[PDB]
């Protein structure tokens, strides 16, 4: 599964 | 003053780079972790993620799957600022008569794309459209930045591991030439590049040997990553513009000391174990921030730390105002014959076409009554000697390769020198 961390 | 950007997951917002997301698998739509109940502590227990309107129809998901001290040595030392010697330069300012005026000797970073002539995405515009654009099965090189080893892969495998938290490697791709995909089109070089590219102006159109696919490169670094020192192939000025992220580069100029030291540094086995930096006088840190373009002379030798992830976009060319320095750096690259993947191709044939060239200029030269600038009789004579070298019968079978075709290197060689020394009074 692509993901897309936070900041 | 608004305008249209993708929005993405259910609530059909923009994305949010504070907000985590995880794709869907079947519908390649990215969703809230939030919004669809995935924790961002849960996403690495899955192994294929369906939402719950795609879960409807193709299954539920799969939750069951069953060198940072060199950075740190790199920070550690104090080199000077760029501002010394790089120039910031408007892009409507940075045109041919600058470059005619001040050489072109020191890097040139241009904060504001306009001007340039610069074409590029939109900064909505992300790692997952550079896959489906450039093509997830395309093969690429990707460099273990740990390891310092290259290796390939499909790109669908390397932006696996992009949107992957908790990235175990350091992989990156620096190496990814697009000119022959889908992605080519949404990228132009700036102008200056084109106007004093050898191959843009000196390359025919019937030419059967092809022009060096050096011209749109695509770059992608991850967070915490890390690119030698090394200097282009053939001594090719390049042009950098970070579309997302930034970049630090650390510029050594190409003096005779350096470039002597960097090929018995790039010879040795243990390169990658030796700190380059410490064997030049000046190594000056720039730092190119989201938005800049950095533009990159002949022969300099540069290494590049990436703080936050980042995508670039760099091309390669080739111009007169830098003829000698290009010839030393591609005799430096003949000597330690190191791989052919980062290389110039077609170097000696882009020559052949620029002497061909230059040897018309010169029968102009005559008709025109206005002799060439001092430059361009320097570089013929550089180009010249060379073409005896690669054509000597002795050293023919080698270059013969890039000769083009209805080429005769005697016919040109005798013509070039008799205009040379015609030239000389
Ligand atoms: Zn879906
Ligand atoms: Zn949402």
């Amino acid at each position: 599964p692509r993901v897309k961390a936070a900041q | 003053n608004m305008a249209t950007v993708p929005v993405y997951c259910v609530c059909r917002l923009p994305y949010d780079v504070t907000r985590f997301m995880i794709e869907c698998d079947a519908c390649k739509d990215w969703f809230h972790g939030s919004c669809v109940g995935v924790e961002e502590e849960e996403a690495p227990d899955i192994d294929i993620y369906h939402c719950p309107n795609c879960e409807k129809t193709h299954g539920k998901s799969t939750l069951k799957k069953k060198s940072q001290l060199f950075i740190k040595e790199l920070r550690s030392r104090t080199f000077p600022s760029a501002e010394d010697v790089v120039a910031r330069v408007p892009g409507s300012q940075l045109t041919l008569g600058y470059m005619e005026e001040h050489g072109f000797t020191e890097p040139i970073l241009v904060p504001k794309k306009d001007g340039l002539g610069l074409a590029v995405p939109a900064p909505t515009f992300y790692v997952s459209d550079v896959e489906n654009y450039v093509g997830p099965e395309r093969s690429v090189d990707v460099t273990d930045v740990t390891k310092q080893k290259d290796c390939k892969m499909k790109l669908k495998e390397f932006v696996d591991y992009y949107y992957s938290t908790n990235r175990k490697r350091v992989l990156n791709v620096t190496n990814l030439e697009f000119s022959d995909t889908r992605m080519s089109s949404f990228v132009e070089p700036p102008d200056i590049v084109k106007k004093l590219s050898w191959v843009e102006n000196y390359w025919p159109d019937d030419a059967l040997l092809a022009k060096p696919k050096v011209t749109k490169y695509c770059l992608i670094c991850v967070k915490d990553s890390y690119t030698d020192f090394h200097i282009d192939s053939g001594g090719a000025s390049a042009w950098y513009h970070v579309l997302k992220g930034e970049k630090t580069f650390y510029l050594i100029r190409p003096a005779s000391a350096n470039i002597s030291l960097y090929e018995r540094w790039r010879s040795a086995s243990n390169h990658s174990e030796m700190f380059f930096a410490d064997q030049v006088d000046k190594c000056y840190k720039c730092i190119v921030k989201q938005g800049q373009t950095l533009f990159i002379p002949s022969g300099w030798i540069y290494a590049t730390l990436t703080p936050v992830d980042c995508l670039a976009f760099a091309g390669h060319f080739l111009h007169s105002l830098s003829v000698e320095m290009q010839m030393r750096a591609y005799e430096v690259e003949r000597r330690l014959k190191l791989g052919s993947l980062t290389q110039f191709p077609n170097f000696e044939t882009a020559c052949w076409y620029m002497g061909k060239h230059l040897l018309e200029a010169f029968k102009g030269s005559h008709k025109s009554g206005k002799q060439l600038p001092p430059h361009l009789v320097q570089g013929a004579k550089i180009l010249n000697g060379a073409f005896r070298s690669w054509t000597k019968k002795q050293a023919l079978a080698e270059h013969e390769d890039e000769l083009p075709e209805h080429f005769k290197p005697s016919q040109l060689i005798k013509d070039l020198a008799k205009e040379i020394r015609l030239s000389e009074n």
